[PDB]
């Protein structure tokens, strides 16, 4: 015996009213109800056995990771808003300096550099792509893996935004390699080799704990700290006044997935057992991040 | 200046490399990438035909949501709750319920490809799909929460997924075996190619044109917009269907098309059918639930698959008869068996219904209609126990669905078992016991809610144990009949 | 108890009927009746026969459900004599 | 029978969801492929809208019969479906069978 | 990050500058500006209080376009024209046609502030007023021309600011007064604070109600939207009023406001009150003209008056009285002369509207009804010549509306004539006569309708050389009974 | 004896589907319909011989201006998409320049300039709002007063822009007169009294005709290439980056109204008297231009 | 022609009409009547006159307009004796 | 009578176009207003929201109540009108008079 509710069941019980984020993101994984079959389907069928021992064994646990909430509390519709406004910023950005002559004003040789090391960034990116929709569809809670969806979504936003700045750039510069040779130097240049040794073993980390920290705690810290500062430094020094913009945009995104990443550790620590789990994970793959970090930059700045 | 995107398009899925430090079967396991052995390098051919890319994506989906809502938002007053035709708010119950978290089940799909598929292009349009289907999932809780307040069954928009009530585990069943629980390439041909260009179109513009008709503008304008992305992640499939058959693997493809559309069949046939055909007010029905297959699926899907080289499934026959006679007979059961349902099935037999019927389905009265003579009987006198069941119907092992025939003056019906593995399956189709036979390891140990119930997991074992089980709550969550009989007075 | 899934002749459906061990086809014919006939179909005169489904040999109606060598869950039909 | 006549069809074209683009792509349909009979089914909350083997939408047609301006890729804020195969540029889309059925 | 608005608003007005090359009077002379002697100086005070900036104005302009625009999309085939009682109909006729160009002449009212007001933060309110008249007039262009196919009198929604008709000259005397004639400050007085705070609101909310309950929400959701235009731009008028109080100018400012309301006050009770009491069907009339009144005007607009320092104008319970009873007459000739209007005006006199009538308007059956009832038998006794005229009206020659009273049981009615100049005018009240004598050269050498008639300017000089002089070009376009009187068969 | 037609009917009688701009701007001044009063009202009131005088009896004389034609084609609905992103554009650049403290790294003195030749500048783009609204309410065609209104716009938005720059400018540099000593230096610095009197006079221009000519093919043009293309230049001089960005965006609406200014031209010498009127009015004023721009540009490159 | 504004008793406007110069006030009377009485106004048994509008004097029936001194375009009353 | 009574009223308050604002700013005046009385009147296309002599909304409270982040210059989307002077700013909207009646 009861009567209407002004909200979902699960959403009834709390004193606040259940705001536009809460009404569309929580508790969506239906997949965690039943731990001897994730999937309705034969309890030890291929899929079922994939997420009983990748999600549902992790070492990384917490009774109600349903409770995490994006510090952000995006949905798609002001995930769509915010990034139509910073993606229509980029591109007249695009235009305009494209109408400024910009590309040829650069320093002698920079259009070498930037074919080096910038251009082949789209492999990077497309990684932690990959990587982001691997945690998205291992995560145990739909709000965390709507956090790594958006994440997915950043991450071909910055792929993008490479693929039409190589473009560009070759048609000042038509005899760099710019658009050729990227797939060459992500396999062979000795720069690429750390970075790529680093992604192709995180893409095979198939826990979804040690996905997460891997990925969010190790990987993209290391990017902003070791790629995207040291590029916006070395372009301020080569009269390159775009990239330093343009990454200044991506920063942007990516300080938003530390932010969601942060949230999720202190959501996970509320369990004491979490701690040395992530830290492990942590001390285990620093030392492939450092590595991939010198290796780049000993390319970005030598000769 | 811009550049326009055909001089850079390329670049962006330029992305697939050699790996060194893992093998490319590490990289890309067969049980998660459904590759079935084809290298690296013929995967990049591959050339999704509905491009999109990112600048463009945030701008448009930011310019769809903003008509979707703002729609909704102009009509909240003009009473379609409290005026619709009570058939018409079970249609939104039951679509909001069995849709809204297998639209979010999706994303894992199209997450699948993301990281699994070893075509670039794949890869980054399911990067576009699961955004998309994020999209469907949020829209489809938010636009029926307004009605949590009004009526208890809509709660079931989010509570569906999350229950063992019949028609619930039956959408998990299927949205598992073609969803989220398959390699990528799977994926990409049961769920994009086979679903999402065939069957859904059936649900989100069949429907809509009922909706249409019925008025009410926000849900015809909501799934419409929502068909828009489909068209484009669904063009996912066919190039992957066109690189398995150019490799050798047109066999594998065919069994995995055949499999998904008859799995897709039997489900729609009890949601949409019913909605169609009885629900919907008679006025309102567009075009009856049999003339919208044949334009939706013989029409536009069987023909663009015969585009694409594959063949008509072998059960094109059976397939055929099942859309003159499936439908009648799952909504006498979902109807019969309305208080295990979430919404409120409407008869839909007044005598001027079963007139439309006899037309659009001639031998109806002969048929079905001896049931509901039967029925309409005990309700003009009175006699209510026999409109409700004392029993459990039985259930099939692949689809999750009652089984059924064809009642009345030529009585045929028809179950396919199979002793397996010291166990025994039902199936209602010929076609239901092949796809099992495709795939054992995927179903042999899963136990449909009659299996749960004769194995002691359905306590007490009464059918008011079954409804406690299946998560209702209380009696005004169960389904009634949507007018409470009243159309027995037409009678 | 003796689970069984009945087929009653012109209903639209297979129901579970749970009937005994020991039942006569006879009894076993009335307790799928129950769920059937007057609620989906319509009653009529004649001696309802119970045989494996889709089979051309009924069972005889003395014959109890033991003495049949059924398996729990079979499927049987309830139809009536030619 | 039924079904078989309704399979042999070479039908090709956008369905069109209600709103203001139903009108403008019916009159491009017709003007961007001349002695092509255009046919449209009208379902109220979209139309049908087919011609045989193939129908063309230019982007320039469809900016004049619309009224304003008007860029190929936003035909999906209202393309709910279509048959044929789809080939699809700055310029037109396309939408065409490999086969004669 | 950003800074607030409030942080850098004030440079956005500090635009004041003491003139050095020409004089302050050529740079905002008198007959433009309406200053009044007050010098520049004392401008700078003026503070608008509904503020909004360049990159907040077209944001939120884009957003709520988007709206308008979408919902009209997703309701084209809801058959409003087709399915809406023809009285529906020609309430949208009359709206769009007495409006849209008046709209966009509003914008010439903003652009005379923009220019020639001395107080800063008025000329940028008064620039975003400009943009939002604009808005406003293309919206009830674009919104109409969709049903030019299908009748055509919507093409006076373009039309009727362009010919003679004698209603389109009502409008264009009127907004030709209050807005594109007079100087800067009477514009802020009569049209931002008297116009636009005050009667607006009638058509574009107290009207809007009524479509709502028509369930015509693309024309309640369009109308409503420029309605939170005008409550910013309208806010111009308020501390204007207040500076002129304070430089000495009070009684100057009284005599504008009391002119501007009962001119708007007139027009009004021609144009929506028919609408409200008679074409809006019976079961769509949210309230009579007379309550929306008493809540836009009385309840809301005259407590505003007061609030700001203002007197009740002199005339007020003239204006109470008139509520009662000048609609009511004025009705009953827009209908009788239907043929010069470009709707189709309906009779509203079924017997269940008469009682409605009765209760809104206790003795309004012993008084128009009297009138009604001779009218009615005619039509029963098919004696359709008694039902058309033959001859004009007499037209007032401030508001050029005929010169009415109350029919019937205590038939009341009154002429205030005036000799001035050799020639001799007649007004329909006192207050218009007062009007009048406020600036006779505003008014003086204008010729009315019958004025014209009289003088040989319309040729021929019979009624139906009036018909086309008014615009007229076919039968269709000119107004006839709504329901082609079958109203009287319920008689 | 007629029929419905698919448009209005002055639309009516052409092949073409009329477009949005078509069926929303055309032909909607009815104060042009009768020589004799403009406006319904006595034919001699105040505002009727004021227009007879300054509209009707202009010497720049066409017989179907309504005939013109915006060469963008702009309508509310399109000006305000394309604004918001523009404007969005700005206000980003702004916040990013902001976050990168822009302002404290140009060169010494810097602010000084600004404070005198930059910021003053919103009394002259307030001239160039009141100047265009009077365009507006006096010109014989929608399609051309429609153009004047979102000039009108166009320039508060200029007027914005420099108010917000201002202040922001004074929060780095509070001690240069920011905010403060505009209305003085646009009254008595000398190189603001060229332009002053220039727009002081312009604004007394009443004719509808002159007023056009003075203000859209003198004064805007000079603006563009003595005002905005040298300030670009200085701001390059002196490590100011953002400025030539702001002035680029600003410059994108003063050669659209540079473009329909163009077309009206045009549209006018079909009449082959219009050539000599035209000429003279711009004889007329380019004097005032020319010593106000010298003098501004005195200012600017002076010590 | 002679071009009066007159407003009938119990109707509810004041209209254009036309009389003649030489009209008696009865004539007047018909003449109003005509566009008054069984469409808006209803038919009563009296003696219709004619008086400048709101004063408190009939016009003898016998008089002329131009007997009267009326001007063109002025405002009468058509009423019925007390 | 009638028109005095209807005059002699202190009543302020947005009055809020149909739409996803009507029930957020009914509740937030009930919430930020505490111990006034708010009174509401519904006309279907619109609604009356008002208080006695002063009536306050913040954007804080009506963030909450709406569910998504909220700026309080948008709401001029949906305010299509209001009694009482008006005091914006980038926290709230105070709809108030000067006098009392
Ligand atoms: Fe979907
Ligand atoms: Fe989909
Ligand atoms: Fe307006
Ligand atoms: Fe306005």
């Amino acid at each position: 015996s009861k009567k209407p509710m002004r909200t979902w069941s699960h959403l009834a019980e709390m004193r606040k009213k259940p705001s536009e984020y809460d009404i569309v993101s929580r508790k969506l994984h239906y997949s965690t109800n039943n731990p001897d079959s994730p999937w309705e389907l034969s309890p030890d069928s291929p899929m079922n056995l994939w997420y009983k021992q990748y999600r549902n064994a992790s070492p990384l646990k917490h009774d109600n990771w349903d409770a995490f909430t994006d510090p952000d509390q995006l949905v798609y519709r002001t995930y769509n808003l915010m990034q139509d406004g910073q993606e229509s910023y980029v591109q007249s950005l695009f235009d305009q300096f494209n109408e400024r002559e910009h590309d040829q004003m650069v320093r002698e040789g920079w259009e070498h550099t930037m074919a080096r090391c910038y251009s082949p960034l789209r492999y990077l990116f497309h990684c932690l792509q990959m990587s982001s929709a691997y945690v998205q569809q291992m995560a145990p809670a739909s709000t965390i893996s709507n956090c790594c969806i958006l994440q997915t979504a950043d991450s071909l936003r910055w792929l993008t935004h490479t693929a039409y700045r190589t473009h560009e750039l070759s048609l000042t510069y038509p005899d760099a390699g710019l658009g050729e040779h990227e797939r060459e130097l992500w396999e062979k240049e000795p720069g690429w080799q750390g970075l790529r040794e680093l992604m192709e073993k995180q893409l095979t980390a198939f826990d979804w704990g040690e996905a997460f920290v891997s990925l969010n705690l190790v990987v993209k810290p290391m990017i902003v700290e070791s790629i995207f500062k040291p590029l916006q430094q070395q372009a301020w020094e080569n009269n390159d006044t775009l990239l330093p913009l343009l990454i200044d945009s991506q920063l942007k995104d990516a300080e938003r997935h530390s932010r969601w990443s942060k949230a999720l550790v202190k959501h996970a620590l509320e369990n004491p057992d979490n701690h040395a789990v992530i830290e492990g994970w942590i001390e285990k793959w620093r030392p492939l991040a450092d590595r991939a970090a010198e290796a780049y930059l000993s390319m970005l700045s030598s000769d | 200046a811009m550049h326009p995107r055909k001089d850079w398009y390329e670049l962006t899925r330029a992305t697939n490399w050699t790996p060194s430090y893992v093998t490319e079967e590490q990289l890309f396991p067969e049980r998660m990438s459904g590759h079935m052995g084809i290298p690296l390098e013929k995967w990049e051919s591959y050339d999704e035909p509905y491009k999109t890319s990112y600048p463009e994506y945030v701008s448009i989906q930011r310019e769809k949501d903003a008509g979707a809502y703002s729609v909704k938002a102009a009509l909240e007053r003009a009473k379609i709750y409290e005026n619709s035709d009570p058939g018409w708010i079970s249609t939104l119950k039951s679509h909001y319920g069995a849709i809204a978290v297998g639209e979010y089940a999706a994303v894992t799909g199209e997450g699948r490809m993301a990281r699994f598929s070893k075509a670039p292009g794949n890869r980054n349009m399911a990067t576009f799909g699961m955004m998309d289907e994020l999209r469907h999932g949020q829209l489809q809780l938010f636009f029926p929460h307004e009605y949590c307040k009004k009526d208890r069954q809509f709660d079931w928009a989010w509570r569906a997924y999350h229950s063992n009530e019949w028609a619930a585990i039956a959408a998990k069943h299927f949205f598992d075996d073609i969803i989220t629980g398959r390699d990528a390439i799977s994926v990409a041909i049961m769920l994009t190619f086979s679903f999402e260009t065939g069957f859904t179109n059936m649900q989100f513009l069949g429907l809509a044109a009922d909706a249409a008709e019925a008025g009410d503008y926000t849900f015809a304008n909501l799934i419409s917009s929502i068909q828009t992305d489909e068209s484009r992640h669904a063009q996912q499939g066919g190039p992957a269907l066109q690189l398995l058959i150019e490799n050798g693997k047109r066999e594998e493809a065919q069994k995995k098309v055949d499999m998904a559309i008859w799995r897709a069949w039997r489900l729609f046939a009890v949601l949409t059918g019913p909605v169609m055909d009885y629900y919907t007010p008679l006025e309102d029905r567009s075009q009856s639930f049999k003339e919208f297959m044949y334009e939706w699926i013989i029409g536009q899907f069987e023909r663009s698959l015969i585009d694409l080289g594959l063949d008509k499934p072998w059960y094109w026959d059976l397939f055929l008869k099942d859309i003159d006679e499936l439908h009648h007979s799952y909504h006498m059961g979902v109807w019969y068996w309305r208080t295990t349902a979430w919404w409120n099935p409407a008869a839909g037999v007044t005598p001027e219904e079963r007139d439309w019927l006899e037309e659009k389905y001639p031998g109806w009265n002969k048929r079905w209609g001896r049931c509901w003579d039967v029925i309409t009987e005990n309700v003009l006198n009175d006699r209510m126990d026999l409109v409700s069941p004392e029993t459990l119907p039985s259930v099939c092992n692949m689809s999750q669905i009652p089984l059924v025939g064809v009642p009345g003056d030529d009585w045929n019906i028809e179950v396919f078992s199979l002793e397996h593995n010291g166990r025994l399956y039902h199936f209602g189709s010929e076609v239901d016991r092949w796809v099992f036979q495709q795939d054992p390891v995927q179903y042999q140990n899963h136990m449909n809610i009659v299996d749960r119930f004769l194995a002691g997991q359905i306590q007490p074992m009464t059918l008011e144990g079954a409804l406690k089980y299946m998560g209702f709550q209380s009696i005004e969550e169960m389904g009634k009949d949507a007018h409470d009989f009243a159309w027995a007075d037409k009678c | 108890a003796f689970p069984v899934h009945a087929a009653f002749e012109k209903d639209f459906l297979v129901q579970l009927v749970v009937v005994d061990l020991n039942d006569s086809m006879d009894q076993v014919a009335e307790k799928v009746a129950y769920h059937c006939v007057n609620r989906r179909v319509a009653p009529r005169e004649g001696v309802m026969r119970v045989r494996k489904h889709r089979s051309t040999e009924l069972f005889p109606r003395d014959m109890t459900i033991a003495e049949s060598g059924l398996n729990p869950t079979e499927v049987i039909d309830v139809v009536f004599e030619e | 029978t039924l079904a078989d006549q309704a399979l042999h069809n070479n039908n090709v074209g956008p369905i069109i969801r209600a709103g203001d683009l139903v009108e403008p792509v019916i009159e491009t349909a017709e003007i961007d492929n001349p002695g092509k009979e255009i046919t449209v089914e009208d379902r109220r909350a979209y139309v049908r809208i087919a011609a045989e083997g193939e129908l063309i939408l230019t982007r320039k047609t469809l900016e004049e019969q619309l009224g304003r301006p008007f860029n190929m890729q936003e035909l999906e804020i209202n393309l709910a479906s279509f048959a044929g195969q789809i080939q699809a540029d700055e310029d037109q889309i396309r939408f065409y069978f490999d086969k004669t059925m």
